[PDB]
């Protein structure tokens, strides 16, 4: 899980 | 070994790359710069609504004159010099003198953990290490603007 994409 | 690394890198070419919203299918971003080239701080503007996607399909098309046993990337996402995330992607075997398309699905964190655009823009660096197995072939960096 990405927080920036 | 630094010699091999150099012949791998000298033989390598990121041809194009896309980011696409995996729900609508639309391409939100594409470049054709060899954002893979070390020694330079590349930049990229992405539309800030990318941050609202549930998942993004990244598509990378690359050529390599040299074979690689296990081509893979490690990507660190830095915010004002502080590592927030670490991503690992494995392509695997690369046939000498090939051109390949590599697709990877990057899924969003729950909304309550997504970082706002206004906080991110200009402050994010993606540092990519290009490996063949355990041989570090190069290290490239991209500064991101979320526009
Ligand atoms: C998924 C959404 C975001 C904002 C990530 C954007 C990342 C970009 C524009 C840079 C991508 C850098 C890559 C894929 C490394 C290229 C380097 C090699 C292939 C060695």
């Amino acid at each position: 899980k990405s927080k920036t994409c | 070994k630094d010699e091999r690394a150099r012949e791998i890198l000298r033989g390598f070419k990121l041809n194009w790359m896309n980011l696409r919203d995996a729900e609508t299918g639309k391409i939100l971003w594409q470049g054709t710069e060899d954002l893979s080239v070390p020694g330079v701080e590349h930049e990229a503007r992405v539309p800030k609504k990318i941050l609202k996607c549930k998942a993004v399909s990244r598509e990378l098309n690359f050529s390599s004159t040299e074979q690689m046993e296990k081509f893979r990337l490690e990507q660190k996402v830095y915010f004002k010099g502080q590592c927030l995330e670490e991503w690992f992607f494995e392509f695997g075997f690369v046939i000498p003198n090939s051109t390949n398309t590599w697709q990877s699905l990057i899924e969003a964190a729950p909304e309550s953990q997504m970082m706002p655009a206004s906080v991110l823009t200009g402050n994010v660096i993606i540092e990519t290490k290009f490996f063949d197995d355990d041989l570090l072939v190069s290290t490239s960096r991209v500064r991101l603007f979320y526009v």
